[PDB]
């Protein structure tokens, strides 16, 4: 190789290159000071605004700090205000700029640096490619959709923009019209399409449509570390946690929250049944496009571990009752909530996102006949007043073909095998 | 859009820095 250097850094390239030499050491104190030097020294040189970028950026690894990396961010965004600064290391500086704005959350700060970039150098597609994840981060698939479109009609066989554009197009429920994109994308083999988003989905998408060879994708995807099995396909692992799709009660260790729930399953059935009649607007439809049809609807008490106060209002006996379980309430990659599915209702196979949970189902009106779940290769049936335990990373599947209403209590526990510290870590799912 | 029974989401976690 890159053309770093303008006119007028090459001159000074020694003093450049010292500097750059005290950065590479680790010796990260000095190497500030020396590019502050050089800064203060050559204040238009883009050569030693980069340097002094990379150092702070350097300084906020070493130390952890949100605060020392956004000064960095603002130092990148310097070089590029700079005069007769190199291509190469204006397009460097950006797009560090844009991928730590991304790592601190400031989405939308982020896009615009994308879309500067994408202004500054319209003949690179992978800087499209990287707008179109812009906009995917902050869920605009709308937007996504239309760079991906933009990259496609110039190059149509960039398998980055083909994957991408699957997973829109999947994630939108046009199925069929994304198997071919997620299909070609991940076998270009291009930088970025190999990807466990990508196996999930063309599985997913092929599983939809009967294609028979969805499974081959899931081994392939297995085969190169995506997933744990076959079978479990969680993409937000911990890895070496017990793998079983079924669970005791015992096995779990959760005795005591079982007891309680299997004692105390009449009170958390009436508070469901009084929000049914009395506020029915508190279930909401489910809305990650997992049924093939039917009505199924969800009352949230606790989502990534956080009580949802108004809905308590609702429970307030079943909140109380839960607020002495914290391997529940904490739970920050698993929800507390009713669960409502009525006759005619299929919910695809699917999987959950992290293995680091284990789903607790409460049987609270139970049809005789017609309703039943599958975890893997085994299909059980609820019972009113009784727990299911299943790994929901597992795949599985519902049927509701009764003739009355389905109401279970879905209580998501902490994998019992993490410790506290992984349970106080974990980024919320 | 958070990933509550599915993994329908490009990501399911935030970005909050270190
Ligand atoms: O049967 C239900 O209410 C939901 C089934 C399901 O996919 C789950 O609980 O993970
Ligand atoms: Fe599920």
């Amino acid at each position: 190789k890159p053309k770093l250097l303008n006119k007028f850094d090459k001159t000074i390239k020694a003093e450049l290159d010292a500097a750059e030499k005290l950065r590479k050491r680790g010796k990260i104190e000095e190497a500030v000071n020396a590019f502050k030097e050089l800064v203060r020294k050559y204040p238009q040189s883009p050569r030693a605004r980069y340097g002094k970028a990379q150092c702070e950026d350097d300084l906020a690894e070493k130390r952890r700090s949100n605060e020392v990396l956004r000064g960095a961010i603002e130092t990148y965004q310097e070089v590029a205000s700079l005069p007769d600064v190199p291509a190469d290391l204006l397009k460097l500086s950006l797009k560090r700029r844009s991928d730590r704005q991304q790592f601190l959350g400031h989405m939308r700060g982020s896009l615009l640096t994308l879309q500067r970039l994408v202004q500054l150098f319209p003949n690179d597609t992978s800087l499209k490619n990287d707008l179109g994840v812009g906009y995917l981060l902050i869920g605009d698939n709308d937007n996504a959709k239309k760079v991906y479109e933009e990259v496609l009609s110039v190059t149509p066989n960039d398998g980055f923009a083909k994957v991408h554009y699957g997973f829109i197009l999947k994630a939108q429920n046009k199925i069929a019209e994304s198997i071919p994109y997620l299909k070609e994308g991940i076998e270009s083999g291009d930088p970025g399409t190999d990807d466990g988003r990508f196996y999930f989905h063309l599985g997913d998408a092929m599983q939809r449509v009967g294609n028979k060879e969805a499974y081959k994708w899931y081994e392939l995807g297995h085969k190169r570390g995506h997933f744990a099995s076959v079978w479990q396909r969680s993409l937000y692992n911990v890895n070496g946690l017990k793998a079983q799709p079924w669970w005791t009660p015992k096995e779990t260790g959760y005795t005591e929250l079982v007891k309680s729930l299997e004692r105390n399953w009449k009170l958390i059935r009436d508070e469901g049944l009084a929000v049914m009649d009395k506020a029915k607007g508190l279930f909401l439809p489910e809305d990650e496009n997992l049924r093939e049809k039917g009505d199924w609807s969800q009352f949230t008490l606790w989502q990534q571990g956080r009580r949802n106060e108004n809905a308590c209002k609702g429970a307030p006996k079943t909140c109380t009752l839960l607020e002495k379980f914290p391997e529940t309430t904490g739970c920050r990659r698993g929800q507390i909530k009713y669960s409502i599915m009525h006759p005619g209702t299929h919910v695809w196979p699917h999987t959950g996102p992290t293995n680091c949970r284990l789903r607790m189902h409460l049987g609270l009106v139970i049809p005789k006949e017609g309703c039943k779940i599958r975890c893997a290769n085994e299909t059980k049936t609820w019972e009113e007043g009784k727990v299911l335990i299943f790994d929901d990373s597992f795949e599985h599947e519902v049927w509701q073909d009764a003739s009355s209403f389905r109401l279970i209590f879905i209580v998501d526990v902490w994998h019992p095998e993490l410790t506290p510290q992984q349970r106080r870590s974990l980024p919320a799912i | 859009g958070k990933c509550k029974n599915g993994l329908g989401e490009y990501t399911c976690t935030s970005l909050e820095g270190f």
